[PDB]
């Protein structure tokens, strides 16, 4: 690799463009590099943001794995596009619509548990008893104390 | 084998075996199993290992510190001083970290052993657990990383002045 | 004592040797399977011997055979919990995975690496172990982790495929979230009561509990696969299945369930955390029951079933009974561990198809399978003295009568119904009709293998709550008195369920064509949860990654404030100081005025 | 929608290829060339018990007899449940019934 | 780059499939999948290629509407439970050059087949260059498609990856 | 020290003096001998160091950092041994005469009593180190790699020599043994507090400090392998090694001139954590994933407790060997394909089995796993901040999820999947290459089973 196939500066001139098209191995329609604010992406070219997800799976790709073919200019982000990260493919319910349902769902449930904590259910019954003073001692209460008695009666 | 003293186990008190079945019971007899298929086989190795043991007898010693002068006593900057008071003091920091660990094995093994009455009967070890990390953490905490005598000195006597400051206008 | 403690050891001991004969001393790859098949059935049987002994006279005990570390008044030392949970839990794993592996000697017969398969399922059981008998935190968190990092490796069995890569980083993901509770609660536990132990723990009781068992739920949320970190069990179906089999039985799912139960003695006392786990629970089981009503994959339905049985434990754990989430635990293990294999054994007569439009008619084509798979349905769903009946219909009572939140409540309720439409879907399109498998019928379920490990399991799904129930010692007060309709609760609903999914199901037959409704599409699609966090997290974080972590700061403003303009202004500096014109006239002029101003200001010559 | 001549030819000649070659991996009567009823069911079961367990078991008993019981607080039992009614088996204290019951 | 013929041909495979997902029972699959192709025929005989477009173009959307959102797939077909299984015991051949030679003595009858192989690629690699000289065009293939061999004796240029590929179960 | 000083010097002569055809071997023999005597040090008292003259002295911090310093060298000889194959034989001595003077260096920099006297030597390090990386890279970057590493280093350095005269002048003495007894506390001024920084930055940037890191992504992707597993393993430990003992003389200012550089590791730990999973190269992943790493040991000194100060010593001796077998993993890739692309060359699990498995379990330890002393050096770090305020656990805990997303990341691109069609050059691991790593993963997981000799002074 010579300097000369490597990237470059951003391409000022239509001499450029068609020089930077034949260096990334692009047609210059299909040649659009990023805009050029001080954010270094050079004369990269900029490439559809789709997941490799979405390429033909039964093309012979060169990277079967990858679906990517020798020589063709990678995505500047190929590596969060790879089929184990971000998937761009299309989804048989529209984005917009799938986010309102699964908030609109939780919301929901989360209002109906704090209605079900304010409204408890129970049993029609009083508390329940225990013997020596509700189990002082038991439930560790200092020996040389003394608890106010407390005393349960017959019904 | 240990101090019984120091490691305190309270009396044993097994039931008898009452029985309300007439089936055998199956650990009984496992139990009559294991101890020829497994414990007496063992006592013989042992016992023959503690007669080539018996055989050279030799001792061992726990090492004795004799005491000397604590860092209150070191003239500022003495160095021969004040480094026989700073080892000193590093060694009853790591005594007193075993006598922490002495006291929370204690209590551990009082709430294992009392099962579910564990709460009202290991009252006594969870009190002598609470005063020594009170007092543990009144010598040794809040001195960092680059502890000293000198440091953990300071910290006494700061709470020493809070004391008496409250004292006197009590 | 001797036996008792000698023979729990042993146990473990016995599961390690496979894994130490590894290192080539006394090894025989003829049948490392089988050698690790025996291996486990020789340690369920040690294992009952002090299983025996608990139950005769409630035998416990704590063994610290080993001092590990000591740093400063915490003393680190290899110990194991001998009791009720512990010896309740190993032989029920043990007996599961006996017939997991010798289902797995058949179903993974042709697979190259089968001694490999063996050794990491053996290594899967043996952390769960750790993990079951651990007495202090830090010994648990080895188990815990470690079951983790086995379910990576054989989620991701065959590496190859994308698709289980990618769903083995995602159980990692998602249970190193729940991992921060953990690592939490060990961080409040060791500063506030200076210990990792659970006796000490237990001894001092703390009041303020709320931090550490909100970090000890966070944990059981990505363990047990609970929403909000409940994705990654049905993508574990990415893996072989006897992988699904034991990860969804007896090891890694229920280990968050059973760290709630471990600190009962805590969580009993702290009714906050008790209202979180009992909505976290509800939420969880009325969810997955919901998502298992539209799922064609079969091993994703059961995934499902998991789930939501996952979801029931964690209601019982918010209703303050630990010890029927424990047995459900127990139940559960014997007829879900069984219904994998039964799909396992369809998948693999009709040559790896998983689809339940794709099967049906196999009724009398396979009919021992056909059998497992009803027996099992029928305890997952609370049929009457079937093991599941032993915990599932006390759960259902107990949370009838508690003191408890109405709609998690009917939540519970209404997923109890679902757990009878979604068995129904599977027994109807797997089994009845018609068949719609392809020509050439392979279907073959006569191998001894496969007969005898489900044979087992289904002689377990019949009987094992029973003998469970009848043996264990009583813990607490069960509530026997209620009305009728409180009693019953669990029986009616699941028939009404039975009733409404065969007429949905029926309707299926019917010669219209139906448009898919927006609850169909959010029931398939799983509320659309992965659709957007799997998609919408990953792209946020990794376009962070590079566009300003990377980018931004390293490789432009980090190298431009320092490095980059120190380096330019000593270029500059050089060429002003350089660019003279070799003129003895220039410098001597600027001795002059050297002179001069070191004279007029700053005064030198004073 | 079909092959084109040219597309049949190549296909056919690649097709005899490949078959060829899949052919040739089937391997030979002597590959690989290698360097040089009920009771022997109780055999394998009888000596896997005792280099897995009884052995096992040996090592465990010994560790634990006489080094871990050797030491403070290592093994730690719950005591036993004491029931009324029960005699102690190192005393011989025998521990009163309870009061008599109501009927019920 | 489909003609208007390849995408309504693919549409109606993809509305059968995506059919049949929904019916499940083959009876009444064959029911709706009559129906349907009497859909397709209704205009099979459509002239104007503008109003066929708009046919084509409405007929996707409707697919769209009415597409199972979880339609069968085949095992091994992409998006499969079974696509890619089998990928991590699939070894290049070339791997065999580097197996130790008391590797190679234990199947003595393979390894003499495989150097014949080897020389039959050999010898054939410089005709198999020459071919795909002579026969590009001076400014390059402008498809992927490659010839067949000519003469009697030749092989078809490019060949080798595609004959000794990995059997689709290698073991 | 003159034990270990005297052979390590001896190894020179050894070097020169050997047939042309054994230099290697000789060197790599005589090398682990002097390894295996310097577990004479673990001679350590539970109140005294050992302390052996005027001038060297080892406690519980400085003994496993010789040791793994020691242990090293003959790591290094092997790895090296391979690349260097066709180089002339005089230009072969100079490369290892280098990495003998580094352990000659490091060893009495470890074990230095004088703090001026550490400086000498901790500067000297830096010759043989960018002479490695300047005249045994490959690549042009190399050139400006060891400017960028020379300069940062000596920004710092220099500020460090000023303070350490200006103490010795005040105190009379730069002994460390004088300085535990005669140290002063530190009082709130403008002079202190730059004297602190210039106590404290030279060793900042050695770990490094997030925001002055930019040097060791350079460094270790244009040095040769053996400058990676020393520059990883040990030279950034001089760092930390340095703040460990420094801290002593700055408090109690540190207590409030921590927070700048606390937020700084905290939140770098995060920022260099992401930015591992969108590396393209598999050495500058690595070299990213140790600016993650040593901002736990930053934390760790910066707060001082107990706690924290074995977590530190932990983990700067569990990252030496993860970190340094991750670079040899990587060049034995690099070695076949000559290239550092990680996603070049995929499916290698299918083509070198033993391999994947160092992949496995370095990857492992990288994230932690229990009970690894990458854990058990982790753990009790974020034991220690937790305490230092609550709050920490949530960035604690969200670096643990990421270490674990790039540390599988790294394994499941180069070892799962499908392997690349056209490289057909992956050849059988060497029994070089697997002993290589064996010798990296067998010692760090044996640490598990007493992990109390690399818990530092403190245990
Ligand atoms: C507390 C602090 C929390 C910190 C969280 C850190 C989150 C890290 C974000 C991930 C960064 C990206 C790493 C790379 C992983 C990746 O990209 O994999 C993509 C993967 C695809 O998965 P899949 O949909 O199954 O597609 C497979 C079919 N081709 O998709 C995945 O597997 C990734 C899915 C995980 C997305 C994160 C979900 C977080 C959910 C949090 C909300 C719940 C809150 C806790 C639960 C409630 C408590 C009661
Ligand atoms: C929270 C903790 C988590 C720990 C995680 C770390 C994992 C490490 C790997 C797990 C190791 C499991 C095995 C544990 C036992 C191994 C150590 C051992 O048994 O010997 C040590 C023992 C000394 O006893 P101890 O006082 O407890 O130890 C203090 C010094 N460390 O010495 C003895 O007393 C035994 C000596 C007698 C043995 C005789 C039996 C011979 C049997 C034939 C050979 C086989
Ligand atoms: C036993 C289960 C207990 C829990 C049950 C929970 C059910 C709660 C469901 C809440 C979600 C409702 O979410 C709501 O769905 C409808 C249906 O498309 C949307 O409706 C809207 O979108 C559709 C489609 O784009 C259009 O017809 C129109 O724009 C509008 O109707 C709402 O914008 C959305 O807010
Ligand atoms: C934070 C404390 C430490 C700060 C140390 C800062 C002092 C300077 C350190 C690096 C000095 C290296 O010396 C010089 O630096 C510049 C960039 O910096 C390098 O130059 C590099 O950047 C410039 C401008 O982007 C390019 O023109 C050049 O092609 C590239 O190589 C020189 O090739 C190197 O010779
Ligand atoms: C904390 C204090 C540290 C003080 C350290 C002082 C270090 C001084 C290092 C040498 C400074 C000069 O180093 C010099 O820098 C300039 C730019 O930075 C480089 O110059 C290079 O980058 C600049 C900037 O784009 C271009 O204009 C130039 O054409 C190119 O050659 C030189 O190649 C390098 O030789
Ligand atoms: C009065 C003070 C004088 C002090 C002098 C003390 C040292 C005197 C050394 C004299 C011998 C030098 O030996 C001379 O150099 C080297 C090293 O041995 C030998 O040749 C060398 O070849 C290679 C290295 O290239 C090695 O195998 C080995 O180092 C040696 O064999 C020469 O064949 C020998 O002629
Ligand atoms: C981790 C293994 C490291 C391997 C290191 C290989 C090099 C070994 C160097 C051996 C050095 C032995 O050095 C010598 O040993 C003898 C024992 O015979 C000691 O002999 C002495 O030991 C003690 C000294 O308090 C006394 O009992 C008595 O005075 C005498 O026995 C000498 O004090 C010591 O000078
Ligand atoms: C990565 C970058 C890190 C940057 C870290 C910046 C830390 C800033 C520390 C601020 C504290 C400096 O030290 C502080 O200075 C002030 C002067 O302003 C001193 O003030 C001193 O002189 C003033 C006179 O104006 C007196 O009123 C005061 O009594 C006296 O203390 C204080 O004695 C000292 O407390």
């Amino acid at each position: 690799i010579t300097k000369d196939m490597l990237p470059g500066p951003y391409p000022k001139t239509p001499e450029e463009r068609a020089a930077a098209a034949k260096k990334y191995n692009m047609r210059v329609e299909d040649y659009e590099p990023y805009p050029d604010d001080g954010t270094g992406y050079g004369d990269y070219p900029k490439l559809p943001d789709r997941s490799q997800q979405e390429r033909d799976p039964w093309y012979d790709w060169d990277h079967p794995d990858l679906r990517l073919n020798w020589g063709e200019p990678m995505h500047w982000d190929l590596d969060m596009y790879i089929r184990n990260r971000v998937d761009t493919s299309p989804t048989p319910v529209n984005w917009n619509l799938m986010c309102k349902h699964l908030f609109g769902f939780v919301a929901f449930m989360l209002f109906m548990f704090w209605v079900g904590e304010t409204y408890p259910a129970y049993q029609p019954v009083g508390p329940k008893q225990y013997p020596y003073n509700n189990l002082y001692l038991e439930r560790g209460g200092d020996p040389n104390k003394e608890p106010e008695p407390v005393v349960h009666y017959e019904i | 084998s240990w101090d019984k003293d120091v490691y305190p186990e309270p009396p044993r008190r097994t039931p008898a075996p009452s029985p309300q079945t007439s089936l055998p019971n199956p650990i009984t007899y496992l139990t009559k199993a294991f101890d020829l298929l497994v414990d007496r086989p063992v006592t013989l190795v042992r016992e023959f290992i503690e007669r080539q043991h018996a055989k050279n007898k030799y001792y061992y010693y726990h090492r004795e510190f004799r005491r000397v002068p604590d860092i209150t006593e070191c003239q500022e900057k003495d160095v021969l001083c004040m480094f026989e008071a700073e080892m000193q003091w590093r060694r009853d920091y790591k005594v007193d970290q075993e006598i922490v660990n002495i006291i929370q094995e204690r209590l551990k093994a009082c709430q294992q052993r009392e099962g579910e009455s564990h709460r009202q009967n290991c009252a006594k070890e969870l009190e002598q657990f609470t005063q020594v990390v009170k007092a543990y953490q009144d010598r040794y905490h809040d001195l960092g990383a680059h502890y000293s005598a000198r440091k953990c000195l300071a910290k006494q006597k700061q709470r020493m002045l809070a004391e008496r400051k409250a004292a006197k206008e009590a | 004592m001797n036996m008792f403690s000698s023979l729990s050891l042993v146990t473990l001991l016995l599961l390690t040797m496979p894994i130490m004969m590894m290192s080539f001393n006394t090894y025989k790859p003829s049948n490392y399977p089988l050698y690790v098949k025996t291996a486990i059935s020789y340690a369920f049987i040690t294992s009952m011997i002090p299983t025996m002994m608990f139950i005769h006279s409630g035998q416990e005990l704590i063994i610290s055979n080993w001092h590990w570390l000591t740093i400063q008044t915490l003393k680190l030392s290899l110990s194991f919990k001998m009791d009720y949970f512990s010896m309740m839990f190993i032989p029920v794993a043990l007996f599961v995975t006996w017939s997991i592996m010798e289902f797995s000697m058949w179903y993974m017969y042709s697979d190259p690496n089968i001694n490999k398969f063996f050794k990491y399922l053996l290594l899967f059981l043996i952390t769960m172990l750790i993990l079951v008998t651990a007495n202090n935190l830090f010994q648990l968190f080895i188990g815990w982790e470690g079951v983790g990092i086995m379910s990576f490796l054989l989620i991701g069995w065959w590496y190859g495929r994308a698709d289980a890569n990618t769903a083995a980083l995602q159980a990692i993901l998602y249970n190193r979230i729940g991992d921060i509770g953990f690592i939490l609660a060990m961080a409040w536990f060791l500063t506030n009561l200076n210990t990792w132990d659970l006796q000490q723990i237990f001894m001092l009781n703390p009041s303020d509990s709320n931090m550490p068992l909100i970090g000890l739920a966070l944990a059981a949320t990505g363990k047990s696969a609970q929403f909000g970190l409940h994705p990654w069990l049905p993508s574990a179906m990415e893996g072989p299945t006897p992988v699904s089999a034991l990860l969804h039985s007896s090891t890694m799912v229920v280990a968050g369930i059973f760290l709630l139960i471990r600190f009962y003695p805590l969580t009993e006392n702290n009714k906050y955390i008790q209202s979180i786990t009992l909505c976290l629970g509800a939420i969880t089981t009325l969810f997955t029951a919901m998502c298992a009503l539209t799922q064609n994959d079969i091993k994703k339905i059961i995934a499902f079933s998991t789930s939501s049985q996952l979801g029931l434990m964690m209601v019982t754990i918010g209703i303050n009974q630990p010890y029927l989430a424990f047995l459900h635990i127990c139940t559960h293990a014997f007829f879900k561990a069984m219904l994998f294999m039964c799909s396992g054994s369809i998948i693999h007569s009709l040559n790896d198809e998983q689809d339940i439009r794709k099967m049906g008619g196999l009724f009398k084509a396979m009919p021992f399978t056909t059998t497992a798979l009803i027996v099992g349905s029928l305890a997952l769903t609370g049929m009457p003295f079937l093991t599941g009946f032993y915990s599932k219909d006390l759960i259902i009572e107990a949370a009838n009568t508690s003191y408890t939140n109405a709609w998690a409540l009917l939540m519970t309720l209404i997923a109890t119904s679902f757990t009878a439409i979604y068995s129904t879907r599977i027994i109807f399109f797997a089994l009845l009709g018609q068949p719609r498998f392809p020509t050439l019928v392979n279907i073959n379920e006569n191998n001894p293998l496969l007969i005898n490990s489900i044979k087992r399991l289904l002689i377990g799904s019949l009987f094992a709550g029973y003998i469970i129930s009848n043996n264990i010692p009583p813990t607490t007060i069960p509530q026997m008195t209620m009305p009728y309709y409180l009693k019953t609760t669990a029986l009616i609903v699941t028939i009404l369920g039975f009733i409404l999914a065969l007429e949905i199901s029926n309707m299926t037959k019917n010669l219209k064509y139906h448009y898919p409704s927006n609850a169909f599409k959010f029931s398939t699609l799983l509320g659309y949860f992965p659709t957007i966090m799997h998609r919408l997290a990953p792209y946020m974080n990794l376009s962070m990654s590079q566009k300003s972590a990377s980018s931004l700061l390293d490789l432009i403003w980090l190298e431009a404030i320092l490095p980059k303009t120190i380096s330019l202004a000593q270029m500059k500096a050089s060429t002003l100081v350089t660019n003279q014109k070799g003129l003895i006239k220039l410098y001597f002029l600027s001795f002059l005025i050297t002179i001069l101003i070191s004279m007029i200001l700053f005064n030198f010559h004073e | 929608s079909g092959y084109t001549p040219e597309e049949k030819l190549r296909l056919q000649q690649l097709r005899e290829l490949r078959r060829r070659w899949l052919k040739d991996q089937e391997l030979s009567p002597r590959e690989p060339v290698l360097p040089p009823n009920v009771i022997y069911k109780t055999y394998r079961h009888s000596i896997f018990a005792f280099t897995h367990v009884l052995i096992p078991v040996w090592i465990i008993h010994y560790y634990l007899k006489y080094h871990v019981t050797t030491k403070p607080y290592t093994i730690v039992e719950k005591k036993p449940r004491i029931f009324p009614g029960d005699t102690i088996l190192e005393t011989g204290e025998v521990i009163p019934p309870m009061k008599e019951f109501p009927d019920q | 780059y489909l003609t208007h013929q390849q995408k309504v041909l693919r549409l109606y495979k993809r509305a059968l499939r995506h059919l049949e997902s929904w019916c499940i029972h083959r009876d009444k699959y064959r029911y709706f999948a009559c129906l349907l192709r009497a859909r397709f025929d209704e205009h099979k005989n459509e002239k104007d290629m503008v109003k066929a477009t708009q046919l084509l173009r409405e007929a996707e959307e409707e697919f769209w509407h009415g597409q199972h959102p979880q339609p069968y797939i085949f095992p091994e077909s992409p998006g499969g439970t079974s696509y890619e299984r089998y990928e991590c015991y699939k070894v290049p051949e070339w791997c065999l050059d580097d197996w130790h030679p008391s590797e190679k003595a234990m199947y003595p009858d393979y390894f003499a087949k495989r150097e014949q192989w080897k020389k039959l690629r050999r010898e054939s690699w410089e005709r198999e260059v020459k071919q795909l000289q002579e026969e590009t065009p001076v400014g390059g293939p402008r498809t992927e498609a490659l010839p067949p061999a000519r003469k009697q004796g030749d092989l078809p240029p490019l060949w080798w990856h595609i004959v000794t590929r990995p059997r689709e179960r290698p073991m | 020290m003159l034990k270990y000083i005297i052979p390590t010097i001896m190894l020179m002569p050894l070097t020169w003096l050997s047939k042309n055809n054994m230099i290697w071997v000789n060197s790599t023999a005589h090398s682990l001998l002097i390894s295996f005597t310097s577990l004479l040090l673990m001679n350590q008292f539970g109140d005294n160091s050992l302390n052996f003259s005027l001038l060297f002295f080892s406690d519980s911090l400085s003994t496993p950092l010789l040791i793994l310093t020691m242990w090293l060298l003959p790591l290094m000889l092997m790895a090296s041994q391979h690349h260097l194959s066709k180089e002339n034989l005089t230009r072969k001595k100079l490369f290892i005469t280098m990495l003998i003077s580094l352990q000659l260096f490091l060893i009495m920099t470890f074990t230095a009593m004088e703090l001026i006297l550490f400086y000498i030597l901790f500067e000297a390090t830096l010759v043989p180190t960018l002479i490695i990386i300047t005249r045994w890279g490959n690549q042009t970057e190399r050139l400006n790699a060891g400017l960028y590493f020379l300069f940062y280093t000596l920004a710092g350095s220099l500020p460090l020599l000023v303070a350490l005269i200006y103490i010795q002048n005040t105190v009379g003495s730069l002994n460390f043994l004088m300085l535990q007894y005669w140290v002063q506390p530190v009082h709130n001024s403008w002079s202190n507090v730059f004297m602190w920084l210039a106590c404290m930055m030279a060793f900042m940037v050695k770990m490094p400090l997030y925001g002055l890191h930019l040097w060791l992504p350079k460094a270790h992707v244009e040095a040769p392998i053996a400058g990676s597993m020393v520059l990883a393993a040990v030279l950034l430990k001089l760092g930390g090694y340095g703040m460990l003992r420094i801290t002593l003389i700055l408090n109690p200012m540190t207590d409030f001139m921590a927070y700048p550089f606390i937020m700084l590791s905290l939140w770098g730990m995060i920022m260099t954590s992401s930015i591992c999973l969108r590396q393209t190269d598999l050495k500058s992943l690595i070299a990213y994933s140790s600016v993650s790493h040593m901002a736990l040991v930053i934390v760790a000194i910066l707060i001082q407790t107990p706690w924290s100060y074995m977590g530190a010593t932990a983990l700067m001796i569990a990252h030496g060997l993860t970190s340094s077998m991750l670079f040899c993993l990587a060049n034995s890739n690099y070695e076949r394909i000559h290239s550092r692309t990680m996603i070049l060359a995929r499916g290698l699990q299918t083509l070198l089995p033993l391999m994947a498995t160092w992949w496995l379990l370095a990857s492992l330890t990288n994230l932690a796993l229990p009970p690894t002393i990458n854990l058990i050096g982790e753990l009790f770090v974020v034991m220690s901040t937790f305490s230092w305020s609550n709050i920490t656990i949530i960035l604690m805990g969200v670096n643990m999820v990421i270490t674990a997303l790039y540390s599988l990341y790294m394994l499941i691109m180069t070892q799962r999947g499908k392997y690349t069609y056209h490289i057909n050059n992956i050849s059988p691991s060497f029994t070089r290459e697997n002993a290589l790593m064996s010798l990296h993963i067998l010692p760090l997981l044996l640490l598990t089973l007493n992990p109390k000799i690399i818990l530092g002074p403190l245990y």
